[PDB]
């Protein structure tokens, strides 16, 4: 073949990522918001999916754990503006930096974590948790870098047994991504490389 | 032509702390910032290629939250390891490109600089 | 004297941030978004200078604080602070503003006198960056035949403004920022 | 009770650059950092005190657009020596000190940080 859906998922998920803390809702309106972020910085973000659908009025503090939808331009009055897609959550923390509990199979095999990094946030969207998740794996454990490693699943379980999953054969399903999550109430993760 | 300087030279910090490495152009494109690491005895590697108003794109064994890169603007991207730990001790080198390349286009490097972590 | 509180006033710091929100703007007093994106609460008692600013322009400031700048929940750091708003016109390369300085009768060379790549600044910030200028190197406030003297600008076009050294700058009677690249010289004397 | 940090340990940097050291401490009160320079072959000198929730106020030699003093968060104060010069090569440290006292009252030191510029 040659029209790949991966080298796309391999660009998305090997890429950074936006993180902004205590930015202000300068406006919510027609299924995006308006942002202004703490380093002179503002973001337009769109949101999808009727299930996730941010609340925050103007004036309001969020947190943007965030990916961008195409190229951020630069303005005048002199700011850089962002095009994200979800990942706006609200701004309460966590007294100390927890590590989810990420387990990875590679080959069926038990395959150790790198730079899996710790979070201080109570609440991660669904999208975050996904290209977190996705991000260890692309760069520490081969996905969507030979065909080997090209599909796979991850599964985020949480304390009362109500659980998200998703292919990482596929991209992450924005259209009908579900409402953020305390991550401290996160039970298990688990991906494994087929 | 695109004279790339990095700033510091070189710096030696402790471990658990993050450390900002800068990459300065003063003309006037340049729509490719590249960074690269160099471990004691070994090749100079790419760990990153970072076009911009796009976050960087990170190569195999790089990860975003280990290496943040930040490209607002054309005249700067900066590396910051965060959680720097000894086994990061190493040579850091930016590099830069204009219009239009790709490919066979031309490779302009920093002066490099030196992180220890103690 | 009161020449103590003049020397922590000049020998000190000040804010300087760039393309800051204007969220209110009043009589003597405007409510301020930094990039930072800490509050600044700035006053103006001058009827001389109330920036004209409408919510959601941007502005520079180049301020000088009136008191302890507060607290914190969200890290977010209110500061009290007083004129010093200006438009956010730059320069295309930063200018050396001319400055001489005498004390006392002979000349003293400059050292750490900064280069500026704003169109506009306050007579109010001028003045704290002169005397900040004499207070740090060259005996303002700090030796007993150093407490008085003058700066004096002089405009291309012939104007000019005089500060006496021995006061406070008289905040309540201050006009609104000059271009200060239309400024040709400026000479001070600690005498 | 009060142990102070500084970051980076060692700096080397190029002429005309802008440098960003760093004093932290963690706990707790702290009302004042002051900041320190020991030239080669000479003293150790009071540059600057920096209190609380002001801008600090600058000893004789020292001008603020030169060693700019950012007491960011109530734990982070940053010095950045702006244009480099030869010069400005040093040791650079911070203390802290507990309140109220005045005035027969302990300062806590920094490690202190060498600036070296080419």
């Amino acid at each position: 073949s040659t029209n790949d859906n991966i080298k796309d998922l391999l660009d998305w998920y090997s890429s950074g990522s936006d993180t902004f803390t205590n930015s202000e809702v300068l406006d919510n309106s027609l299924g995006s918001m308006r942002i202004k972020n703490t380093d002179g910085s503002i973001s337009l973000i769109i949101f999808p999916s009727p299930y996730y659908s941010p609340a925050f009025t103007k004036g309001e503090k969020v947190d943007l754990n965030t990916k961008r939808t195409k190229k951020s331009q630069h303005t005048s009055e002199g700011t850089y503006i962002h095009f994200q897609i979800s990942g706006v959550t609200n701004t309460e923390k966590l007294p100390t930096p927890i590590e989810l509990p990420l387990k990875v199979k590679v080959h069926g095999k038990d395959s150790p974590l790198k730079y899996w990094p710790k979070f201080d946030k109570k609440q991660l969207a669904i999208s975050t948790l996904d290209f977190e998740i996705r991000h260890q794996l692309t760069q520490i454990h081969g996905l969507y870098r030979s065909s080997d490693k090209t599909g796979g699943y991850w599964k985020i379980t949480m304390n009362d047994g109500s659980t998200y999953q998703s292919d990482l054969s596929k991209k992450f399903e924005y259209n009908t991504e579900k409402p953020p999550i305390n991550i401290d109430e996160i039970k298990t993760i688990e991906a494994e490389i087929n | 032509g695109a004279v790339v300087s990095q700033h510091p030279s070189m710096v030696i910090v402790k471990s658990g702390t993050s450390v900002k490495i800068e990459c300065r152009s003063l003309d006037t494109n340049i729509h490719t910032m590249f960074w690269y690491r160099q471990f004691p005895k070994q090749s100079l590697m790419l760990m990153a290629t970072s076009h911009q108003g796009f976050n960087a794109i990170y190569e195999q064994g790089v990860v975003k939250d280990k290496f943040l890169i930040n490209h607002a603007s054309p005249t700067l991207s900066t590396l910051t390891v965060t959680s720097a730990h000894p086994e990061d001790s190493g040579f850091y080198v930016c590099s830069a490109l204009a219009g239009s390349g790709s490919s066979t286009d031309t490779q302009y490097f920093g002066p490099g600089t030196q992180l220890t972590v103690l």
